[PDB]
């Protein structure tokens, strides 16, 4: 089912982001920008290349008709090869067709999962440093330069770091 | 200072279908059918098709006089059959076997002509004038190139004849031979005879005796007579014993027979042939694609993706793109 | 004060089965399989059936003297035969290529009835009279109403009779000849003729000679007599000639036939047909449903739903059910 | 994969709510009532029907064997006939029912994704300004009229507004 | 103080495959597939196999001299025939219908052997002396146990012979019969006659009538001359006229027969038949699985799991194992 | 469809564990150990097992070819046996093959949405009584014995109980 992220609780895509499909937009000090997320993109890559391939190679053998001909003393053995080329032809028409409606499906979920996974990732580490907004975004309770906001990215932000200089804002506010 | 946590989105307009939803647009997609054609036959492995131009499939076997482009060696990658081929069987009567004929030729990659039985092996008859015009060159009469057929001599009666072939050879032979059937009793005296007379063929693996069926028929090509034609294999190895005192069409020349590896093809289509290659050819002309799936054709030669009747079998790969 | 979050439940006992779990209650549910048929036949696109009655398919189209409410012209969306129909093949012999023949009426929309040879065709030669106690209508013999015997005349003898039908028609011909063979050549003689006998029969298309098997079998139906049954189809713009000296049972009345555009069928059902209409008509009875799959059969004629071995086929659309 | 939702921490379903798959129930001293999210009730209910029609679709076509007859010199053909007709009857069945079984799985997990979703929905608004029981339910640190309850319910609750009240109910 | 919560882990190495990755180590598994052959035949349902031998499917039921253990009666479950029989049909010629016979016997699983016509049933001609050197028995030439070879008489002409047999009996019955044909006139004069010969069959459902269709032929089995063999099945209740007046190879030993109610099996092999009891018996060897899918065989005549070219189905049960 | 739990947040299993596929490993005064969580468990094998059967039983049919000959004058019937068969081969080689791709993705999806539903029961109990150390293991802020322990994992931990004595830590 739906993991609530893409078209979600965050509403919208980025066009800003162009390196990857998972990311990062943050603010600062220095300024504003966009930054995908390598790890997760390329795992997601992985898997649906795998997936795309996978689906491609069982699909790789054919049904092949023939011309032969049939007499008008043929009828029965001209009408049972009919209904065995329209037969197998129903049959693969109807796996192919199936399988992308399904799979489409599974695949669109897969990159909500992924960015709601990560969204929980970040969550997990800022805890009450950051104020979850709801729609994706935190607000930190303090200072976080370029180096604060790469070792979020990077999963390695250092919270006991950070700890007392937040709820010093949070006892101001 | 804040930090957000987002998704791609792009230009792309391209949809795909779900089982919950359709056209959604996605940021990546493939499409894995392809539904574009070359309407146009090409060569398969560096081997030419043969085109029978003007002629039937029978009418080029068999030799039919109009078909002279065609009487040599033949190899081919595929075979393609004219819808509205005027040259088959000039003479009337029917061809035994004639789809089993077909189906066997299709499976065929090359086939070599030459002469198995010549015209010296029948002696005491009159090979020539065993002409009609109901197979005509031009204007005069002729006859087809593979088959002989056989009458009286004008001085004296027709006797026995004889003939063998021990096919020693490297390869399986596929030969030609018919039974001629007058349409009035006239005819078989003056061209045969009146007492009783066979046909008489023969190997290890098949005996075959006949008599004529003197009837009159409707007319065609001028014609109330008929030949019964006959196809056979002559296995490498095997014998041909050829017996006859009367209404024999003698094989003449005959096909050395090479069998394809994997499976031939017959098209019967109006597409221009031309000058270029193709890995995989359809009926209805040439793919050059490298997806899974097809629109254009049951029927074709080579290497093809599968066919199926979808108009489109485009699998997302990107995400719902939201701008 | 409080709000919550919670999912719909009611009084449903429907249930699904799951991958993980069978026997699960849901709210809301859809079955996709139907078992229900009305056990009788309808009209097809508003058109009516042929019902066969106590004729054979072959004792129809051959014309089976007790076959007469139905020799008449006949216009089916489907043909439906009786298991165990008296009126057949009432004389005694095989037809040749019998269930090539079902196939192709099978595929027929339309007959018309006519008379292709007159019995005033055959002159020299006895053609009343030519009747079978193993072929009764009422009481005393006959014979079939498309066919006719021809023996030979009392006073002189049987010469060589012929026939031509050009079908300028618009078209094509269905029709039917047999040869007679006599269990021993004293019952040759009288009937027909000593001496070498022929039934010769000839179109553009189509060779066909045969000549008596004389020889002592059992009685069936008090025959020790055979006709070998024969059926061919006149091609519009052809031409049968009829040639014999003797043993011929004739074509008398033929039928110009009619393609059907999709595929027709050929039921054996002892189910009453009516005045009613069906978009689905199985051999098992008729379905009305708007669901997708079936129990009843694989057999059937129109518009149906697929046929499957299911029982039930219910998807889910609502959730768990839980009070 | 179970999403937890139904079946899960919301222990039971509402016979009381009638007008929707998902939605509320709520108390006020203005009283109480149920009502369903007609939000993500007509987004599950267009999933579902496009589901059961694609389904259909796919299903359309159809193997129709026929009647026709065979001497007892074509009973190698006869079987060949048989064992095709068997063979396309046996792969349609299998189709049919398997589609069935992992559908339904698929089903039943979309209508627990959409409560849980919801749920979220919920818990993502009132944050501290409510008391999240644990269960799907919620008690608010503040007093929450019907004009209250219906910004939960449309997606705008105000959460700074009420901030100032509830934390000084400690 | 702390809780934590986790999931299983061990010491598998066993791997699976996803739709989204591949070689993935799982902690419980289970493989779909079975692979494992024991190259031999057992019993189905207690019942052994019928062994061929050195004897071809057509040299068994013909009678060939040198299948002499098999001529007998036989119940099988399933036949094996061995690629190199060297004992088939030991005398030159054609065996009509040859695969639908082979069908037959396939759905068969017992034969009675008896008498059919006894060599006192053909009066004024030599019932003895209808031997050849292209099937000899031991020492001497012979030939079929099943077919009898008659011959002109020097001292009086070859007269029209007659046999009768009505079945009463039980089961159905399956004859053979045969028409000679000499390679040369002097020959078929020598040993039949003259004048125009012919072997008649009839019964109430079939009708058969042959001539000698004689033709020069090359040696096989040191024999230029030719047997057509002939097979039938003389129902319950029906009864057999034999009539000839030359040329006739008459039934005399035949079967009767019974059909298989399920399915029933011929495989070509060169595995051993052993004293052992299987469930599922492949043309390639036994298998005893509980498994659903096979490697081995799409050719099987018991219960077995269904036949796929994968080498490994193992779907995964525990979880992703993560130590 | 991955939940983000087995080789997630929770990096790495239990071989300590070997009676049941999700549980809990905890500590107190009194000791430490394993326990597996019995009920869930037992749900994901049980569905598990009817996963495997319900796939046997819809693969019990078989397409079963035959070993009939055809001469040489048969070459198109034979070849289109030949087709068939194979046909019906290939078919379900597809389904086969395919299938077990598809689910076993599914069915390894499935344990990590059990043992994310299984921390999410924790949490929900515990609350603030309890530090989330975010790799699915919690630090108490109050004492908790085997009593206490087994409430929580048997679903009825107390928290009113307990909450006095968390909060002044
Ligand atoms: C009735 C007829 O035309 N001939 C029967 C014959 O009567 C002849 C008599 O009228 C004439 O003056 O003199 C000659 C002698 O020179 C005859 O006596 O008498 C025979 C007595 O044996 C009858 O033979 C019987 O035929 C039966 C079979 O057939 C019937 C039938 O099917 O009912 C009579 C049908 O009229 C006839 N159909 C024809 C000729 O087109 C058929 C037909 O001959 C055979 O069915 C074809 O094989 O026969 C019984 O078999 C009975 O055992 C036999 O004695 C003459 O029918
Ligand atoms: C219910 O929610 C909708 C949004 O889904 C509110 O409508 C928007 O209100 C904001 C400001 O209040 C406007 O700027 C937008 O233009 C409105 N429309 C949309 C589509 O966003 C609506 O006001 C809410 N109702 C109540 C009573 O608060
Ligand atoms: C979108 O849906 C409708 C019909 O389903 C129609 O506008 C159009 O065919 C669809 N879009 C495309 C690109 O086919
Ligand atoms: C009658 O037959 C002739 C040839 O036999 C041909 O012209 C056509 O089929 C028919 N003639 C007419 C004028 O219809
Ligand atoms: C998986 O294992 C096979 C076994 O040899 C190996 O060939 C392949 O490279 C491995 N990795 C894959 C398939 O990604």
């Amino acid at each position: 089912g739906l993991f609530g992220a893409i078209a979600g609780f965050i509403e919208g895509g980025w066009t800003g982001m162009i390196d990857g499909w998972y990311g990062y937009h943050h603010e600062n000090s220095q300024g504003s920008g966009y930054a995908a997320d390598k790890e997760s993109t390329q795992k997601a890559i992985d898997g649906i290349t795998n997936k795309v391939n996978s689906i491609i190679d069982k699909m790789n053998t054919q049904f092949e008709a023939v011309g032969h001909e049939f007499s008008n003393l043929e009828r029965r053995i001209d009408n049972l090869n009919k209904r065995m080329e329209d037969g197998f032809l129903d049959v693969w028409t109807y796996n192919a067709e199936l399988l992308v409606l399904l799979e489409n499906e599974r695949t669109l979920d897969l990159h909500d999962a992924n960015v709601k996974n990560l969204h929980e990732k970040v969550r997990s580490q800022l805890r009450d440093n950051a104020n979850d907004l709801g729609n994706g975004c935190f607000e930190f309770w303090h200072k976080c330069n370029n180096e604060c906001m790469e070792s979020v990215k990077n999963g390695t932000y250092d919270y006991p770091k950070y700890q007392k200089e937040s709820r010093l804002n949070r006892q101001k506010i | 200072d804040k930090i957000c946590i987002g998704y791609h989105a792009n230009n792309s307009t391209t949809k795909v279908d779900t089982i919950l939803e359709k056209n959604v647009t996605v940021t990546h997609s493939v499409e894995l059918l392809e539904n574009q054609k070359e309407e146009r036959f090409c060569k398969i492995s560096n081997k030419a098709p043969l085109d029978l131009r003007d002629c039937t499939l029978e009418g080029w076997i068999l030799g039919n006089p109009r078909c002279g482009i065609l009487l040599a060696d033949q190899s081919w990658s595929y075979i393609v059959e004219r819808p509205n081929a005027r040259n088959g069987i000039c003479y009337p009567g029917t061809l035994n076997e004639a789809e089993e004929l077909k189906a066997l030729i299709g499976s065929g990659e090359r086939v070599e002509r030459f002469e198995m039985f010549p015209k010296s092996t029948w002696t005491g008859v009159n090979t020539e004038s065993g002409v009609s015009s109901a197979c005509p060159l031009g204007n005069g009469p002729s006859f087809y190139r593979n088959l002989l057929w056989i009458i009286k001599l004008k001085s004296s009666e027709y006797p026995v004849i004889r003939g063998t072939f021990n096919n020693t050879g490297d390869k399986s032979i596929l030969y030609f031979w018919g039974v001629h059937h007058p349409p009035v009793t006239t005819e078989q005296n003056a061209l045969y005879g009146s007492g009783d007379r066979y046909v008489r063929m023969g190997t290890e693996s098949m005996n075959f005796a006949r008599s004529p069926e003197i009837a009159a028929r409707p007319a065609v090509n001028g014609q109330r007579g008929r030949i019964d034609y006959f196809w056979s294999i002559l296995k490498p190895g095997e014998t041909l014993n050829v017996e006859s005192n009367g209404n024999l069409i003698a094989p003449w020349y005959a096909y050395r027979f090479v069998n394809k590896d994997s499976k031939g093809a017959i098209f019967r289509s109006n597409l221009p042939i031309e000058n270029c290659d193709a890995t995989c050819q359809t009926t209805e002309g040439v793919i050059r694609t490298n997806k899974t799936f097809q629109n254009v054709s049951p029927l074709w030669i080579g290497e093809c993706p599968k066919y199926v009747k979808s108009k489109s079998l485009r699998l997302a790969t990107g995400l719902r793109n939201v701008p």
